[PDB]
RNA sequence: CACAUUGCGCCCGCCGGUAUUCCGGCGGGCAUGCCUGUUCGAGCGUCAUUUCAACCAUCAAGCCCUGGGCUUGUGUUGGGGACCCGCGGCUGCUCGCGGGCCCUGAAAAGCAGUGGCGGGCUCGCUGGCGGGUGCCAGCCGUAAAACCC
């Protein structure tokens, strides 16, 4: 009826499924908006991008002198030799 | 009412109760799996896999984020030991499969695209430094959506390893991983144009290449015999850099 | 003086609801498949007066907020008519915990393990000393009376109220 | 002097014995229903 | 043992103790209402040899009646009201 | 200024003059202290003076640690009176009683060679002591030679 | 207010360390390692509040001054001695490279000028070092993990890991890995 | 809820009408006193909270005549008693170091003495040099060194 005594030291070493098992299609709620996705990468984002994206050394000093959230785009193209000179994007958690 | 009973005991000087108490609060610092189960609501909120898959965009770019981020208070180490554990899994399925398909080398990390059953699944991977977190940024918010994607990814993860026969979750050597195996610490047993590109090649990364990106690109995309210096971790085909029979060595320096 | 009397108390505290089946499961299976008698703290009112009427109860200690105080009133003079050893400790609720109950009106020691009789010894001199001495003229005494500002300036009021005129 | 000297060794005093530990209208608090 | 010592200390209900405690017990009883439950009985000797026990179904209610006369005399009494 | 002197006796091992002086600083201001000692081994009687520069210092803080149980010992904060307090009472007072190994510098002054020629006539004063234990083997009814 | 028993508490302390100290001092190189030039993890931790000079100087040049305090130190002949005395401060052992690699990329900072810099880029590692052929974060590994000629340079750069309390978790060999999983 | 009019509120769900918002209907619920328990609280009602713990070698190292033995691992509360000694100073009395016997609760009421080294403080002379210190939780034993940097 009740279970034998265990010493702690045994009761510690004692101690998946399809979520869709049954799925069927179901109609779209109107109510329902769903977020937009972010727009994909451009040619501006890559870390050797070609030469024309790359700005002016004045427009860059425009852009750190210049406040965040007041400018048009949240980052400037850039253009490395190599991938072992791209550093850390700071705003990544952000 | 169960944190006010462990307050109570712990304020007593009861200790054994109070951790009697505890294993039924089911808390993430020791389990490391999300505090409530949510399997009833991203049911409802996935009705189909195919919603689930639609909005994997937004999973994966947390938990590979995460992985590398330090343990905080609200998510703890065992919580971002799991996110390495199910990325890493979900990165074999696109491995064997052979899903991935495009990706890209951008000055805010790297993206890559998977197609699974027909949808695009787009994320973003940071570049593999040291993050930086400041200002006014809240972990339990981000801890409140890790905690719903684990278990998002872990569903998904079976019914992805399901349908190609393998078996889940795939086995894990601890004593490997502790040795820098990373992604090569998994075995994935069975249940009883795109695999070309590097099927008959050899390569070699050295040091200065990223690892786990390289890897994972070249074991998609057909590469059977990867090696590394034994910095990088274990799992290599070979680490003598004198091996006669590498075709490619990968290199970032002057 | 109350830490380390509760640091004596802490060490002979009575088995937990939980403790006490497992010490019974162990027996058990055991058996299924010659002990030293338990020395613990004793509480309970009626409990603690017999052990003191008897001459077995070595120190005494007595909550000061009964709320009924004619539960507790006689207590000290008993203990001092016994010759038991006494102390007040501030807290009913202190005293609980101690036994593992909401609340404990008094507690009490009677036999302490070898490894203790010479730390509970020592205890019975820092009481009589540092509590007994110092209480052998108050307890005799009045209390109350702690007037403050307002309360004297009422009291003269009072009087020069009646200075001329008593109407009785 | 003296008070200031008075002062401190009576709050020694009452440390060594007990220790350092020590919208106006009221209304019925909201609770779970 | 507590017990006989209440018994004795009820006996005694104008000595300074008893008298002490009645004087400001009754101050209590008047601020509050006529009628209300008393979480514990006041004097648990006098309650326990009534019959009552500490389980959960024991209930104490203590209450003050008027006393005086209606030059009638009632024929019960200012218990059997209360 | 009425300067106040403290009697502390029953101290546990420890509780020396910068812990005495650190710990009563807290109650007022401290003059001199001295903890008792012995000079064949640098270790303390269990007893010390403590003098305050405030009588009233002395008062309050000889009331409240008075019967103070420390490490299992009962403490004993008496006041002098003025009376009593001996003139001479602090004189190693605020220095450090270092210890002395008096038995490796009184031994080891064994060890240093010096001319004996005093040592042989401190022989022959061995040679009467020796005469003189002879006496006291008398009754013993012992004999031995040199 | 300071009450007599931490006095008389902290004094035992001080004797007894005094002891050990004393101890050491005359039988050294007391600890029986094997003479390998491997790598160990010291961690600092809560201990004895009054630090003797000899420990204290210690702690001082291997930068553990701050609670939860880590850094990367070769087993020599002199560290192995130092190490010994601030045994009762640390909480110490080999890691692995899992640990290794994670403390350096999660946790890693650079000492510039002075000052406490993350490792964000490679290009502060090869300005600061590079000179000894360590142009990236990797490099910097390597150097740790397979002690070669420049570790000395490679441990300076590295600013004391400043880790966190564990939520819910002498020599440790790979234990110490476990303290560093949970305390990271 | 309302002299009860087949009228009107509040909560959960459903049905039919162009319906996520409108209308109507339907189903389940919403009185007071009291008891037991649950959960959520209030109180210038009372209390605790700056932690008196454990932590030497539960065996190591070296040896010898090969299996037993040996050596090194310095680790002790204080006080008292016309008691019996050994050895050093004291012209001597006596005083020191170490024993044997006896007592005492982790017991207690000035009886302070042995020369230095380095550091701190302080005072003089030309950062340096030369003297003092009841200051050293720093060492040594009579020189001095070490620590220190």
């Amino acid at each position: 009826r009740i279970l034998p005594y265990k010493p702690p030291e045994e009761r510690e070493r004692e101690e998946f499924y399809d979520l869709w098992q049954n799925e069927e299609p179901q109609p779209p709620n109107p109510m329902h908006i769903p977020a937009p996705k972010l727009p994909p990468p451009g040619y501006d984002l890559s870390y050797n991008p070609p030469p024309e994206y790359l700005p002016t050394k004045e427009e860059r000093e425009e852009w750190e002198k210049m406040d965040p959230e007041d400018r048009e785009k949240d980052y400037l193209p850039t253009k490395y030799d190599s991938l072992r000179k791209v550093p850390a994007w700071g705003n990544f958690v952000k | 009412a169960l944190e006010k009973k462990i307050s109570r005991a712990l304020g007593r000087g009861d200790v054994s109760n109070a951790a009697r108490l505890e294993r039924n609060a089911n808390l993430p610092e020791k389990t490391g799996k999300p505090r409530y189960t949510l399997n009833h609501i991203i049911r409802e909120r996935y009705p189909t896999f195919q919603d689930a898959l639609r909005d994997l965009d937004d999973c994966l770019s947390m938990l590979f984020l995460f992985a590398n981020l330090p343990s905080t208070t609200a998510v703890p180490a065992k919580m971002i030991a799991r996110c390495e554990r199910l990325c890493h899994e979900f990165q074999h399925y696109l491995i064997v499969t052979h899903s991935l398909r495009k990706s890209f080398l951008s000055i805010k990390g790297i993206y890559y695209q998977a197609n699974i059953q027909g949808e695009d699944i787009l994320w973003l991977v940071p570049y593999k430094f040291n993050q930086r977190i400041v200002g006014d940024v809240d972990f339990r918010i981000m801890g409140t959506f890790v905690e719903f994607y684990m278990t998002l990814l872990g569903f998904v993860n079976y019914r992805l390893y399901t349908s190609i026969g393998l078996k889940y979750p795939p086995k894990f050597d601890q004593v490997k991983d502790d040795q820098g195996a990373e992604l090569a610490a998994f075995s994935l047993e069975g249940l009883n144009d795109p695999s070309q590109l590097f099927a008959n090649f050899t390569f070699f990364l050295s040091r200065e290449t990223p690892r786990q990106p390289l890897e994972f690109i070249l074991r998609a995309f057909g590469c059977k015999r990867i090696g590394w210096d034994a910095v990088l971790g274990e799992g290599a085909f070979t680490t003598d850099e004198s091996d006669p029979r590498i075709t490619h060595q990968i290199i970032d320096r002057p | 003086l109350a830490a380390q009397a509760f640091k004596l108390l802490n060490k002979y505290r009575p088995e937990t609801k939980q403790e006490k089946k497992e010490r019974l499961l162990r027996e058990a299976t055991a058996i299924k498949e010659v002990s030293k008698k338990p020395y613990t703290v004793k509480y309970g009112l009626n409990h603690v007066v017999g052990l003191i009427e008897n001459k077995k109860a070595s120190l005494v200690l007595i909550a000061n907020d009964v709320d009924p105080i004619e539960l507790v009133v006689f207590l000290p003079a008993l203990c001092r008519k016994m010759g038991i050893p006494y102390a007040i400790i501030k807290g009913k609720a202190r005293l609980g915990t101690l036994v593992h109950k909401k609340t404990a009106a008094v507690v009490a020691i009677t036999e302490v393990r070898s490894e203790d009789k010479n730390e509970l010894a020592k205890l019975i001199s820092a009481v009589k000393e540092g509590y007994l001495e110092k209480v052998e003229d108050t307890r005799k005494r009045w209390g109350g009376g702690i007037m403050g500002f307002k309360a004297q300036k009422r009291e003269e009021k009072r009087k020069k109220s009646l200075e001329t005129a008593i109407k009785v | 002097s003296k008070a200031a000297k008075g002062a401190q060794a009576k709050k020694a005093a009452q440390a060594a014995l007990k220790g350092v530990h020590s919208s106006t209208t009221f209304h019925r608090p909201k609770t779970l229903v | 043992g507590a017990l006989k010592y209440l018994e004795e200390l009820s006996k005694k209900k104008q000595s300074d103790v008893v008298r002490f405690l009645l004087r400001v017990r009754c101050w209590e009883y008047r601020q509050l209402n006529v009628i209300h439950r008393a979480s514990r009985p006041s004097r648990p000797d006098k309650a326990r040899r009534l019959g009552y026990k500490a389980k959960q179904g024991y209930v104490i209610y203590r209450v003050r009646v008027r006393r005086g006369g209606r030059q009638l005399k009632y024929q019960r009494s200012l218990r059997a009201t209360a | 200024s009425q300067p106040g002197v403290m009697y502390i006796a029953r101290l546990p091992h420890g509780f020396y003059e910068h812990e005495l002086r650190g710990y009563f600083s807290q109650f007022g201001e401290i003059t001199r202290l001295r903890v008792v000692r012995n000079k064949k081994t640098g270790a303390s009687r269990h007893r010390a003076f403590i003098e305050f520069a405030d009588a009233e210092v002395a008062d309050i803080a000889a009331r409240t640690m008075d019967k103070y149980l420390l490490f299992g010992h009962i403490l004993t904060c008496k006041i002098v009176p003025p009376a009593q307090v001996h003139p001479d009472l602090f004189k190693g007072a605020n220095r450090r009683f270092k210890v002395v190994p008096w038995n490796k510098m009184a031994g080891r002054q064994l060890e240093r060679p010096l001319s004996e020629s005093q040592w042989q006539v401190k022989v022959a004063k061995e040679e009467q002591r020796r005469a003189a234990r002879a006496e006291k083997l008398k009754e013993m009814g012992y004999e031995f030679e040199a | 207010f300071k009450r007599a028993e931490k006095y008389v508490k902290e004094y035992r302390e001080q004797e007894r360390e005094k002891i050990r100290l004393a101890r050491i001092a005359k039988q050294q190189g007391s600890f029986h390692i094997p003479a390998e030039a491997k790598l160990v993890f010291v961690i600092r931790i809560k201990g004895i509040n009054k630090i003797p000079p000899k420990p204290r100087k210690i702690l001082q040049l291997l930068r553990l001054r701050q609670i939860n305090n880590g850094v990367f130190v070769k087993v020599t002949k002199a560290t192995a001695e130092m190490i010994k005395i601030v045994e009762p401060w640390v909480a110490y052992g080999y890691p692995n490279l899992k640990s290794v690699r994670e403390l350096i990329y999660k946790r890693g900072y650079g000492k510039v000028n002075g000052q406490r810099i993350p490792l964000t880029d490679n290009a502060i590692i090869e300005e600061n070092l590079g000179k000894y052929g360590i142009i990236c974060i990797e490099d910097l590994i390597h150097e740790i993990f397979t002690v070669g000629p420049n570790f000395k340079q490679a441990a300076n750069f590295l600013w004391p890991f400043k880790l966190s309390n564990p939520n819910g978790g002498g020599n440790r060999e790979e234990h110490i890995n476990a303290l560093i999983r949970a305390m990271n």
